[PDB]
């Protein structure tokens, strides 16, 4: 049953390419081409579309950068905006978008600008953002030592509501992100694993009442680290 | 910020009615012969009736009948992909 | 193409 | 899940009962609406007394025979269960008059 | 929170309020004048029992993600129940 | 995900499934449940058990009183008439039996037999079965005329105006003026005793009767008077009908300034009150598309027919005469729209379908075939001359010849030789002969066409413009009489720019003939001048296309009904 | 004894209904058993044969509503210098009675009214309250409020319930008009209010 | 092919193309890429492309048909023989690969 | 007759 092997490969090739980790990009081309030799083109027609997008990724970021550089108005994104679009009918990222979410105003300027570029560079291609794979560097310098943390959009969204005020109640937290509640339970406790935010509430568990406060004495051996 | 967006065509039908394949994928003509030769030019063409088909599918359909396959209305192209 | 559109009926 | 129809001389009780719930759970549920503390009243299944502490699984209320479409019927004693006054009989079509 | 419905034959049918509020005119029973009594004289006991079973069927299986099964309306009690379904606006 | 079926629908499915044992007991249900039971019979495919129940007037009186769920009923009723059960004829004959029985009974019972007669007649006239709605209305007329009373005379005049509509829809025009005379006597009898009835509907129906008879001047006078007879207390049905037919018969009088206001107000009223998926609104859109076809908005006049057919095809099923009229109108508006482009597979599809429907529900001799065989031949002619194969196009010309001969025979039997419709028939027949290479009688047919058109319509209508353009294209291209076609082209361009302005789309077919004529005579200055004028006309045509939608061009609350009638009365 | 359609005497059942509706419109004592009896009566009336007594019931209901509204209009007129304090409580009672009637006439609301122009029974009461006693008295109530609410900025505080029992009055009697949720209230209340507040805006 | 009008020739060829493409899509969705029925569809498309004067991809269709037929039915089978016969008729008559 | 017959049905 080679059909189930592709499903377990596409579901995990997507994990390998989306996080920027790979032994060498030529080998990924070499590997996909060899599976095509084994089971024909149609076996790897989807997997060949996993590739030929990272190659276009650099060919699209510069065009978008050339677009914003050659703009009538002066627009600054304020962050290293790296973008690469993926064909919806190929990658196995069909996870339910039922959990609605809206990024705050700091990152809202950059996300809307690329849609304007995409709507005119390509015709009829709508953009459905997958916020659970977008990871970006955030200036973590509210404490004395400016540490660097690798967080996702969902992880940053809760953290972004705490940059303006060091103590924001969970009632405001659960409404500022307007996201799903059952997955919100594991959203913040992931930070507690790396002790980003102290459990201000006296309750052992985390609920709507569990108001939190930023950690003053956070220390890390490595300045740049991965949060799991 | 390293962001990822899943691009797709804004049709709501999600199925080309000529080849019966998923509209994001290749058309049946590109999937048969041009599967190993050249497959990057299989775009989607809309119409006045807001029905979008694979461009190879709708161009092949127009060589016999000049009506929209879904509803028997005169077919005039509205938008392409380029 | 030679003639006109034809009568209304 | 288990749905059953607790009834008595007259009246019927519609309740939700879990698989692991006890008969005494149903007794308290009836007491919350019909009073009559559980020492006074006994829940009866088709002429069979139900123990106060036994799990509903052993009583015979499986989910197949206790679906909400056709909930199981149990008696309440303080039997005298009054029928539903069955609808008029329909002809059998092929019955030759 | 539990409301009882008495039929034409005197049989009383308690049921949870949210179970009886999915009906059309049972909401009109509960709203207006203020355990609550609801009296019927044109509704026999068997059709009202089937209606209460339907209430339990609806509330339990509302928004269920599986293959919902049909409600077993027996052929003999079908015309009387059909008019009860209209009269109760269920 | 999955939603539970309501107890009402589950019980409906249970009673239907237990149908044989409880067939009689359903008729004792309330009218709210009887229609739902019968609609479930239709959904399940049990068309035979449904047909055995809708053929009873006792049942069909109850199921007709579901006015909310009427759009479903027309889709059930029609589904029976396509299935084979002649429910319309059986209902009409059952009502004839009932009226013959009650004709000697009390007046109070006689009023009930008229109320049942009116609803059944209105339903059968809505569903398109005019012939089987004629017997019901005639029987109601007998019941109401057997006694002389004030309310009976009101019922008589209302039954006469309702009966005039079903006589027009079946193309029984020669009985139409007799029915109008009968209604005239009844309303004069009412006016003798002091009581008055509203004349709007009765006088309006003549505006369609004479329009179908092509008595355009008398139709316009009746339009003026009937529109004057519009009151504020009228139901929306009568107002929409009067506005619709007034716009129809004002289009043919080249009075497009006020006909536009009438037709757009009618479209607004029909959409606002009846709804966007109601057959009367479909009729209003059909006549709006007719108007837009006759004001050089053909690009706008196909999206209205297509919106006027998707309503009738979603309410009136597959084989109905109202769908047939929508097809035979769309097959002509698409014929005009695709005339320059030459893509005539959609226009033929809607023409062979109109024939395939009218030939199935109407007898062999009927006027509605004349206006459907004509259009099918018109598309069949353009396909032939654009076909490079000759053995196929000769067969297409032969088929179009047979169609035009049949249509001409029906028109001549109905109206006569001296009627505008037969003049258009002769124009089309000669236009066919021009591509059929039979000029020695094509010239005679065209000469007859222009003489009949110009002695009835006049000299300032676009019909004589089309006929003269056809004759001059016949002379210029193949008869080689270039001298006497120049004045015909000049007349055509003058009348075209007078009526439809400089942007008239029919001017190309005269420009490309007159330029060729001037190339064949030896003059080149006029060739250059008309090349310049043709380029100017082409850029004007390209600029003056907003490709908008007339459905959206007509607005919400443009004017109240008082403003439009006062404007129409003052303007004339 | 059964919910089958039956030949029912319309006038006797209407007389039975009249007392219960009188209790309803005035918020009098309502018997729960009699309330159920009147639901049974309304259903038996709406589906009777050989003709459904729906249009007769609707026209007699609107006759009752119009004569009751005329009587209450006379009750309003006979109370000089008191129309607002009585108006708040009387409109509250009539709106609760209209809700109680929409509760009462639901089968006729959802089977005869929405089928056919005609208006819903619950929305007939509010519309006729607007049409038969607000049109003759639209300026009397506003001027009493306007001369009393504009003194709040000057110091003389008004009565909270009287002034807030009318801010939602004309909003409530147009709730059936989904196309006009606040259209009628703005053009009858704000239109004199804006002229008054404009004078004290600069003064 | 046995007709004489060129418009009729092209219209019937395109109609056969539409029918074969629809059948191929149905067979591919039902069974899969590697099956005898899909290979028969490929061979029909190849011979139709030979009939449609598009000989460049007709070879591709025929080789795609044979590499699926001979993989499942072996190097010696009736369907394989018919497909390679179609490919040989394509080569020797029109593509000049003698 | 340029070609062979069809594969199958
Ligand atoms: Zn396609
Ligand atoms: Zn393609
Ligand atoms: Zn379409």
């Amino acid at each position: 049953d080679k059909d189930v092997f592709q499903k377990f490969y596409a579901r995990m090739l997507a994990k390998r390419l989306i996080h920027g980790l790979s032994m060498s990009m030529d080998s990924e081309e070499a590997m996909i081409n060899k599976l095509k030799q084994a089971c024909g083109y149609e076996f790897t027609s989807k997997l060949h579309r996993m590739y030929t997008d990272m190659s276009v990724s650099a060919d699209l970021n510069n065009k978008f950068n050339n677009f914003i550089k050659n703009q009538d108005t002066v627009i600054d994104l304020g962050i290293s905006f790296q973008i690469y679009v993926l064909q919806a009918g190929a990658w196995p990222l069909t996870q339910a978008p039922s959990s609605t979410f809206a990024i705050p105003q700091e990152l809202e300027k950059s996300v809307q600008m690329f849609e304007l570029f995409y709507s005119q560079h390509f015709s009829g291609r709508k953009l459905t953002w997958l916020h659970y794979l977008c990871t970006g560097e955030v200036k973590m310098n509210y404490l004395g030592k400016p540490y660097v943390a690798m967080v996702t959009t969902y992880q940053m969204a809760v953290l972004l509501a705490f940059n303006n005020s060091e103590t924001v109640s969970y009632k405001e937290l659960q409404d500022s992100t307007q996201m799903n509640e059952k997955e919100l339970t594991k959203t913040i406790k992931s930070l507690l694993d790396v002790k980003m935010i102290n459990h201000d509430s006296e309750k052992e568990d985390i609920d709507a009442e569990s108001s939190f406060s930023l950690n003053m004495n956070f220390s890390s051996k490595r300045t740049k680290f991965k949060i799991t | 910020w390293n962001a990822v967006a899943l691009w797709a065509w804004d049709i709501v039908v999600d199925n080309c009615a000529i080849c019966r394949n998923h509209i994001m994928d290749l058309c049946i003509e590109c999937q048969a012969n041009q599967a190993s030769a050249t497959s990057e030019e299989c775009t989607v063409a809309w119409g006045v009736c807001n029905h979008a088909f694979h461009f190879h599918c709708i161009s092949r359909w127009l060589k016999t009948r000049q009506v929209c396959p879904l509803d028997n209305r005169e077919w005039e192209f509205q938008k392409y992909g380029h | 193409l030679t003639r006109n559109k034809g009568p209304a009926a | 899940d288990v749905f059953l129809m607790i009834r008595r001389h007259k009246t019927t009780i519609f309740t939700d009962a879990k698989e692991s719930s006890t008969v005494f759970e149903l007794k308290r549920i009836v007491e919350g609406i019909l009073k009559r503390p559980p020492d006074e009243q006994r829940l009866y299944k088709d002429d069979q007394l139900l123990d106060d502490g036994k799990t509903l699984g052993e009583c015979g209320f499986t989910s197949q025979t206790a679906r909400p479409q056709a909930p199981a019927t149990v008696g309440l004693a303080f039997l005298c269960i009054e029928p539903f006054s069955s609808p008029p009989e329909l002809p059998d079509v092929m019955k030759p008059q | 929170m539990y409301v009882k419905l008495i039929s034409s034959d005197g049989h009383e049918f308690i049921v949870k309020r949210e179970h009886a509020l999915t009906s059309g005119t049972i909401k009109a029973m509960l709203s207006g004048p203020g355990t609550n009594e609801v009296n019927f004289r044109e509704i026999p006991s068997h059709v009202l029992s089937k209606v209460c079973m339907y209430f339990t069927y609806k509330v339990r299986y509302t928004n269920s993600s599986t293959e919902i099964p049909e409600f077993p309306i027996a052929p003999e009690i079908a015309l009387e129940l059909l008019m009860a379904a209209n009269f109760l606006d269920c | 995900e999955w939603i539970p079926e309501t107890l009402y629908n589950t019980a409906i499915s249970a009673v239907v499934d237990n149908y044989i044992r409880s067939r009689r007991d359903i008729r004792s249900l309330p009218e709210n449940i009887q229609f739902d039971v019968y609609y479930k019979l239709y959904q399940q495919g049990r068309l035979c058990q449904l047909g055995s129940e809708f053929c009873e007037l006792e049942v069909f009186a109850k199921v007709l009183r579901a006015l909310d769920k009427r759009h479903l009923l027309h889709h059930c009723f029609q589904a029976l008439m396509d299935h084979g059960v002649k429910v319309a004829s059986v209902l009409a004959y059952s009502f004839s039996r009932r009226c013959s029985y009650i004709a000697e009974s009390d007046a109070a019972v006689k009023e009930k037999a008229i109320q049942v007669g009116f609803v059944l007649g209105g339903f059968l006239s809505d569903a398109g079965w005019y012939s089987d709605a004629e017997k019901v209305f005639l029987s109601c007329l007998q019941l109401c005329t057997l006694h002389d009373e004030m309310l009976h005379w009101f019922r008589a005049v209302e039954c006469c105006v309702r009966l005039l509509h079903v006589r027009n829809g079946n193309c029984k025009y020669h009985l139409g003026e007799e029915t109008f005379k009968l209604a005239q006597t009844y309303m004069d009898k009412l006016s003798k005793h002091g009581q008055q009835a509203n004349k709007a509907a009765l006088y309006g129906e003549l505006c369609a009767l004479l329009f179908a008879k092509s008595h355009y001047d008398e139709a316009y006078k009746w339009c003026i008077e009937a529109m004057k007879e519009i009151t504020a207390g009228l139901p929306v049905k009568v107002v929409v009908d009067v506005l619709r037919q007034a716009s129809k018969a004002c289009v043919v009088k080249r009075e497009f300034k006020k006909a536009e206001q009438l037709i757009k107000h009618a479209v607004y009223l029909a959409r606002d009150h009846f709804g966007s998926k109601h057959p009367k609104y479909s009729d209003t859109l059909l006549d709006y598309g007719f108007y837009l076809l006759n004001v050089d908005n053909i690009c706008q006049s196909v999206a209205i027919y297509q919106a006027a057919l998707d309503i009738r095809q979603s309410v009136f099923g597959g084989k109905n005469i109202h769908v047939a009229t929508a097809h035979e109108d769309l097959a002509y508006s698409s014929y005009v729209h695709q005339y320059s482009s030459g893509k005539f597979d959609n226009a033929l599809f809607h023409a062979e379908r109109a024939i395939g429907i009218i030939t199935h529900i109407l007898p062999e001799d009927h006027l509605l075939l004349a206006s459907s065989k004509r259009v099918k031949a018109l598309i069949l002619e353009e396909i032939a001359i654009d076909c490079h194969n000759k053995e196929t196009e000769q067969r297409l010309l032969q088929e179009a010849h047979d169609l035009h001969l049949s249509s001409l025979q029906l028109a001549k039997k109905a109206f006569g030789e001296f009627n505008v419709q037969t003049a258009k028939h002769y124009g089309n027949l000669g236009r066919l002969y021009q591509s059929m290479r039979k000029f020695k009688e094509a010239e005679e047919m065209h000469i007859k066409a222009i003489q009949i058109k110009e002695q009835l319509l006049g000299q300032e209508d676009y019909e004589v413009a089309l006929s003269v353009g056809h004759l001059a294209s016949l002379y210029n291209y193949d008869m080689n009489q270039y001298e006497n076609a120049e004045k015909l082209y000049l007349r055509s361009i003058a009348i075209g720019k007078k009526l439809f302005g400089e942007g008239y789309s029919g001017l190309e077919y005269d420009y490309r003939g007159l330029i060729k004529l001037y190339n064949s005579i030896g003059n080149y200055e006029k060739v250059f001048e008309y090349h310049n004028v043709l380029s100017n006309w082409n850029r004007l045509r390209d600029r003056q296309y907003s490709v908008t939608d007339a459905l959206e061009d007509v607005s919400t609350s443009p004017q109240s009904t008082e403003e439009v009638v006062q404007s129409f009365l003052i303007s004339q | 004894t059964s919910l089958k359609p039956r030949v029912v005497d319309f006038d006797e059942t209407w007389n039975k209904l009249l007392t219960t509706i009188k209790a309803v419109v005035m918020l009098e004592y309502v018997e729960r058993a009699t309330w159920n009896d009147r639901f049974s009566d309304i259903y038996a009336l709406c589906v009777a044969y050989p003709e459904p007594l729906g249009e007769r019931l609707y026209t007699e209901t609107k006759i009752f509503l119009e004569n009751h509204v005329r009587h209450l209009h006379k009750r309003v007129l006979e109370s000089e210098e008191q129309v607002l304090v009585m108006y708040h409580r009387y409109w509250e009672e009539y709106s609760k009675g209209a809700d109680y009637m929409d509760c009462l006439y639901r089968y006729l609301n959802t089977q005869f009214i929405k089928k056919n122009p005609l208006m819903e029974i619950g929305e007939l009461a509010l519309d006729m309250w607007r049409k038969l006693m607000v049109e003759p008295l639209q300026a009397i109530l506003i001027r009493m409020l306007l001369r009393e609410i504009k003194n709040d900025r000057g110091g003389e505080d008004p009565n909270q319930k009287v002034i807030h029992g009318v801010i939602n009055s004309f909003v409530h009697v147009e709730q059936y008009k989904k196309k006009f949720p606040l259209k009628f209230y703005q053009e009858i209340f704000e239109s004199p209010f804006l002229t008054e507040t404009g004078e004290y805006y600069k003064q």
